[PDB]
């Protein structure tokens, strides 16, 4: 029915499907049981598309999970919602990948793939009319990474019909929480440059960005930040989920968004994001949001609009407004900053409304375009791999695993050569 | 599933094990004999003590760990200490006649005398283990099986297992207080047949821990008791993430070619803190920065080795308790601010976050204040090999007139292991001669 | 709509606008929390010109927060009506300007200029016609005046189109409540009569002698003082806020006000003035509040037009009466003491009428006529200037700010220029 | 956000810092181990002893403060007194053998010795703040230390922050009435290295303390509890306006180059009213005016320097509690109206109200009855040159004789010192002599 999946790795990842799915679940009222409690069929209408009935009505996700150690499969499974859940998906590890995304990738890469790939496809034929699936780790190690790779690489073959919108962090220019990042994040990216379909950038920084600053929140941790992420993730699928006067799906939205299948890192954009008192100096208009929209700050990724320009840009509305307002806005702004609008790309700026918002809000808008600013993420955290491979740092770690510099090599000039495609697109006319 | 065994080993190791056990004992509060105070709820999620504190059929729990050592007298203070009804009997070998500080000894003459007792041991505990990660060995080039013995003992045990890691607590001798002369002789002939014995290690020396229990502890008069209870604090704090939620639960094969990025050069410090007294637990805040700024102080270094005189690798700043991953990362911006401080640049940083919600549980009786957060900063610089130089020239010199070497060479040791040995130190030296070069260009 | 804002620095103005906005509040009624309890649409009709509506109903200023050092921003933060704000205004200092002008204008002046004009300007897109903004500080110092001459500097080159309503503390001949007073002032005035539209002078022994003889009151505070002038301020909108059948707006009374625009210092005359007995000794009458009207003692400002002569005269009438009269008295009056009127201004008196008074009384009189009195104003603190310029004393607190001492030449043969400037159209027929 | 810290040397001085923060935490009466009565609620607008009384995770609340002198005995008595749960051991530093008087000794000899130490205490505290304004530095020219390591003190914190203020507390040598003889040696070698080092200080006399509690608190035999108590007042009551609401919360940044227009000749008077008993707080009423008035009394004024011998500059008259703008206004129009006082002309006003609205508390024990208003007279004139005079007339002889100046010239200070100091006050005396010129036509 375009229902959909999800797969989480990742350090944080697997946590962050957690938050997801407890937000889904917010969304259609059901208890943490698994039965239903809410006030609309809505919610029943369209739930299977991502959840699952069960006899007796246990109403269950279509969620998968990644892990190389079970402390994470006991933490959600300490987790609120935890009596939502299949048992079945409980799929983790005995070792752990040390992040050395070798050793999740061939080591224990392998080791794993199997019982997954296989539970996974029993729910392959547990979709009807699959729609996709969604994916999440890190791109800087193997948690993740390690074996998500072989995911993308596996079910991609496996599917070569299936969206994969594959959400993944990215490390921050700034703070490196491990150095080997720039050799697990290479040798991914450039498998999910060939085989993932959709990728939307996971910066922390960002997100501090937004908890301190615009959230005026000074006790950072993941949960809520993955709060402000699920809460993004969790619109985009609305529409799928809900009516909407202007629908449009990933399949509308990627083919509506890419030019070249080498564009799938996409920049994110979701608000309103207040303190409480914010509201009593401000309310809600279509335009307020829209001037949320191409705001640098909430530009939750490393790129900068300011300093890139906007290959594509979109909006995902959530709400019941006047869409009059709405392109009209859209217009104007596309008029506006029309510099950071690439060229060639007419009304590069495209639309999209839910009849329901979010729960608790009113309206809701939601951006995920596409610039090409990028292009320093890429450039820095290349730099960084070059640096100490140069020095050939923690070679030792990573030969270990035994694999080859020259796919180090591959990933390289590979990832360069998708910059400088950013670059020349970019720079064109 | 996730496992660890600790192996206690010279006088000053075994002594450092014995605080060790009392203090995890303690922090998870099951009681010497063997049991908890109460009944142990059924619960998912994690593991728990599991690690080392060994389930029966009933309140006895006994640590997975492992004594060794030929100067039997003072582990016998434990044979007959509070905890023996917590240890086990066959948890216990030791060696009648130590070393005498032979390293030849203990590791050759002694050394053959009890080496399969010590393999059917960890046999028995391995078998009895799942997902043992690594190994936890503890000893000292001073009790000189420490040495010896603990030099045959990873070379065999390596060569057992191998995909375990080891876990590396030994003390080196301190740059100008001391044990013995005979030390250089001890260490370098472990050190050539430690490395590639050896995964990591680090390295602790006491005259910082008299130091800075005296002024950080505000310690008046100190010894193995303090200095016992301090490593016995960081150790406690290096593996919490197989025994706590922390929201990075970092692992020690994660450690290994990470932190210790090319293989040889694989030691590193540790300067914990935050160690006050509880007159400046009160009169302090004890900020997540003043821990942080706190934990790079060269005067805090945990080793007599200046920090400021070498380039940091790698730190993994692994926290106890109320930690922010936002507030620690600003700080950890902060120590790329540091202008002093210098990194191998060709890996810029190389930084793992720990952040492990427990904060530290004290010990009574003890000197340390009560506090809510901790670091551990395992972090590897250039600046070691300095002392490692001492040792070899004061070691050069003293080998150079021929001291002792009676001694050895009446155990059966050769020549060439020793001149040898010193171009162990001599590679060795090399290597922190040329990982510290900057890349060209 | 002819909407307008609020800015306030100042040492004492801060406070002020919390007392105006406190006025303005009362005359619509709405509750300290932000809605409406009122009785009149009236006061909903043209609520929008100083306030904003917020999604719910949160009823919201648009004022803007000057300060140096928060304690003001607590202080009005701890204000009541306080929860009618809006949390994003509160843009103060961690300084203090410590009143040296070139403190508050370079060194803390170009500190923190950016994020307030940065932030109005976000007003400024709020504002569909602008009809101005009301600007408060004091011309003594720089707790107001400090970046408040950026502000008019600023916003007058970004807005050369808006009305800059100038209200700021004069410092009284008698009274020095700093000796540092002539140079704040001086450099500020030199600015103010080239950047602001209107000003009009605010006098504290004025606003004593108000409270203390024609009051009648023996504890004098800033608080009731600015009721005192945040009544008049709070008058001058009246039309533009309320039907009248003789109205005149900002623009209707500066261009019917001015002949050359170095002469937007008025002085102000507002009334009635009692206390309690006095309406049982008297009554209202146009003729009355006239007879008020051309009183020196209402002349709430240091010139005197018993000494200067009305180069202007204007009347500011809110209540319902019969013109007849009102006219009546006014021409009366023009001629009565013809000989302070200026000549060649044929009927230098002027008009007004708002349908409603202000709330608690039935009629209204305001005042704000310019004749040149104030000329010994300038005199005086250009004297004092003079005095201690030759001295230099406290010139190192000053140029240790760095600033020039041929600026103070510059406002100071300036400041005499706009002196003499008023001897020739006061000496001339 | 508006910090300040205090120091505290010399015998007399660090007497005055005990006075104080007892004073202090009286005032906001957080009880003397550290923690307040009752919790403290959450609130907005100002801050409150956050200023100095240090926020801990609990209810330990120290000052913002320091001690530095090299007479430790005393302070040992805050080392042991009621409030040895109040301060904090790091807050503590002092030196064993003091200066004994030599100048030169603690500012040269033992100079050396502590330094370090209280510039590191001064990092952790300014580090610890964010908007610290300026410095509270407390000193004497009596507890040799007070002038000669407070010299280099200042000499030094200047060249590190600059930035903030210096707020000069120490006393000057009594008319006629003294502590010893070298005085002359402490004070002018102090000078002329203090003047460039300092921002603003008042000079308080104690001649006029006595006198003054004696009529005016009706004392009968008063000692450095009088005084200690009496300047705790004084500073009690200048700095309200950073801990509690004021009409005009003038600041000290602000009272800089304004009180002390030029830059040179920065120090002043400060007579504080209203003193009396208890007899005499019933028997009379202490208007505004009577404060007022009262406040510019030469045989009122707190520095045994005339008045009206001089020609004011500037006055601060910062008012605690029910003060009316305009009573008080009129009332500087008394002052206006004075006939013989006499202006700076130059500054013909340079008046600067202040008007905090908590009216003052008083320390039981005390000898000051309770009142509504308060009073600071900071003022600025030159009348305070003569005594100067009187300085280096008396040091001039001394000093011509060369006594005592072996005991200098052993430690290590050259002569021109002494006479290139004395033309330090050889232009400081031209500067009283030069401003207090009326300006000419
Ligand atoms: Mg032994
Ligand atoms: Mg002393």
């Amino acid at each position: 029915m375009r229902e959909i999946v999800h797969i989480q790795g990742g350090q944080c990842g697997n946590q962050i499907g957690a938050k997801f799915w407890e937000v889904i679940s917010d969304e259609h009222g059901i208890d943490p049981t698994g039965t239903y409690h809410g006030d609309s069929d809505l919610q029943l209408e369209r739930i299977n598309v991502y959840y699952n009935e069960a006899t007796g009505g246990r109403y269950v996700p279509r969620a998968i999970l990644m892990d190389l150690e079970p402390g994470t499969m006991d933490s959600v499974r300490a987790g609120p919602f935890g009596q939502l859940f299949r048992p079945d998906n409980f799929v983790f590890g005995q070792t752990g990948a040390g992040n050395n995304w070798a050793k999740g990738h061939y080591t224990e890469g392998a080791e794993l793939i199997d019982s997954v790939l296989d539970v996974v496809r029993k729910e392959a034929e547990g979709c009807d009319c699959l729609q996709g699936f969604q994916i999440t780790h890190s791109l800087g190690g193997g948690t993740g990474s390690g074996m998500g790779t072989l995911l993308i690489s596996k079910v991609r073959e496996e599917y070569p019909d299936r969206i994969m919108e594959t959400f993944s962090v990215v490390p921050s220019p700034k703070v490196s929480d491990t150095v080997v990042e720039p050799y697990n994040a290479t040798l991914s990216v450039h498998q999910l440059v060939e085989n993932a379909d959709e990728c939307m950038v996971i910066d922390n920084e960002a997100l501090y960005d937004i908890c301190f600053r615009t959230l005026k929140l000074t006790t950072p941790t993941y949960g809520d930040l993955n709060h402000l992420v699920s809460a993004a993730m969790s619109g985009v699928t609305c529409c799928l989920r809900f009516p909407g006067q202007l629908n449009s799906d990933l399949r509308k939205l990627a083919v509506n968004l890419i030019p070249f299948p080498r564009l799938h890192f996409f920049m994110i954009g979701f608000a309103p994001l207040t303190s409480r008192g914010s509201q009593q100096y401000r309310a809600l208009t279509v335009p307020e949001l829209t001037q949320q929209m191409f705001d640098a700050k909430n530009m939750m990724c490393a790129a900068d609009p300011r300093h890139g320009r906007y290959l594509t840009a979109s909006a995902l509305f959530r709400g019941r407004m006047s869409t009059k307002e709405v392109d009209e806005q859209m217009l104007n702004v596309q008029n506006k900053n029309s510099s950071y609008f690439v060229e060639w790309i007419p009304n590069n700026i495209k639309s999209s409304i839910c009849d329901i918002p979010p729960k608790g809000l009113k309206m809701a808008v939601t951006f995920v375009g596409n610039s090409t600013a990028i292009q320093e993420m890429f450039k820095r955290v290349a730099e960084q791999f070059t640096a100490m491979f140069r020095r050939k740092a923690f070679l030792h770690w990573y030969t270990g695993e035994g694999m080859d510099e020259m796919e180090f090599t591959e990933a390289e000039s590979n990832m360069n050569d998708l910059v400088s495609e950013y670059q020349q697109y970019q720079d064109a006319t | 599933m996730r496992e660890v065994i600790s192996i206690h080993v010279g006088q000053g190791g075994i002594q450092v094990g014995n605080a060790c056990w009392e203090l995890f004992c303690l922090e998870h509060g099951i009681q010497p004999d063997g049991q908890m105070p109460s009944d142990k709820t059924i619960g998912g999620g994690d593991d728990a003590f599991n690690t080392f504190f060994s389930e029966t059929g009933a309140g006895k729990h006994v640590p997975r760990a492992v004594f060794l050592d030929l100067e039997p007298t003072v582990i016998d203070e434990v044979r007959t200490g509070t905890y023996r009804q917590l240890f086990h009997p066959e948890q216990l070998i030791s060696g009648k006649e130590d070393a005498a500080n032979n390293f030849a000894r203990g590791h050759y003459t002694i050394g053959k005398e009890i080496v399969d007792l010590c393999l059917d041991r960890i046999r028995k505990l391995a078998d009895n283990c799942t997902g043992l990660q690594g190994f936890l060995v503890f000893n000292s080039v001073g009790g000189g099986t420490g040495s010896g013995l603990g030099s045959l003992l990873l070379e065999r045990l390596s060569v057992d297992y191998g995909k375990k890691s080891k876990l590396g607590f030994t003390i080196y001798p301190s740059p100008q207080v001391s044990t013995a002369v005979v030390e250089p002789y001890n260490s370098i002939l472990s050190t050539h047949s430690l490395l590639e014995h050896t995964d990591v290690a680090v390295m602790l020396d006491n005259e910082a821990i008299y130091d800075i229990c005296r002024r950080n502890l505000d310690i008046e008069r100190p010894t193995y008791t303090n200095l016992n209870r301090l490593i016995a604090q960081v150790i406690s704090s290096l593996t919490a993430s197989l025994r706590f939620d922390g929201a990075l639960n970092v692992d020690i094969t994660e450690f290994q070619t990470n932190l210790v990025p090319y293989p040889r050069i694989h030691f590193m410090l540790s300067s914990y803190a935050p160690i006050i007294s509880a007159e400046k637990a009160y009169h302090e805040q004890l900020s997540v920065a003043e821990i942080t700024n706190s934990a790079f102080e060269p005067a805090n270094m945990m080793a007599k080795c200046d920090p400021r005189h070498g380039k940091y690798m790698a730190c993994s700043m692994m926290y106890r308790g109320d930690v922010v991953p936002k507030d620690v990362n600003a700080s950890i911006a902060t120590i790329k601010t540091k202008r002093t401080i210098q990194f191998v640049d060709w890996c810029p940083t190389g930084f793992k976050v720990g952040i492990n919600y427990q904060p530290p549980t004290v010990v009574p009786g003890g000197d340390l204040a009560k506090v809510m957060r901790a670091v551990c900063m395992i972090s590897n610089s250039t600046a070691i090999a300095e002392v490692f130089s001492r040792l070899d020239h004061k070691f050069d010199l003293m080998y150079a007139k021929r001291a002792f070497v009676h001694w050895y060479v009446g155990e059966g040791m050769e020549e060439g292991e020793f001149s040898e040995a010193r171009e162990d130190l001599a590679a060795l030296e090399k290597d922190y001669e040329e990982v510290g070069i900057e890349t060209a260009e």
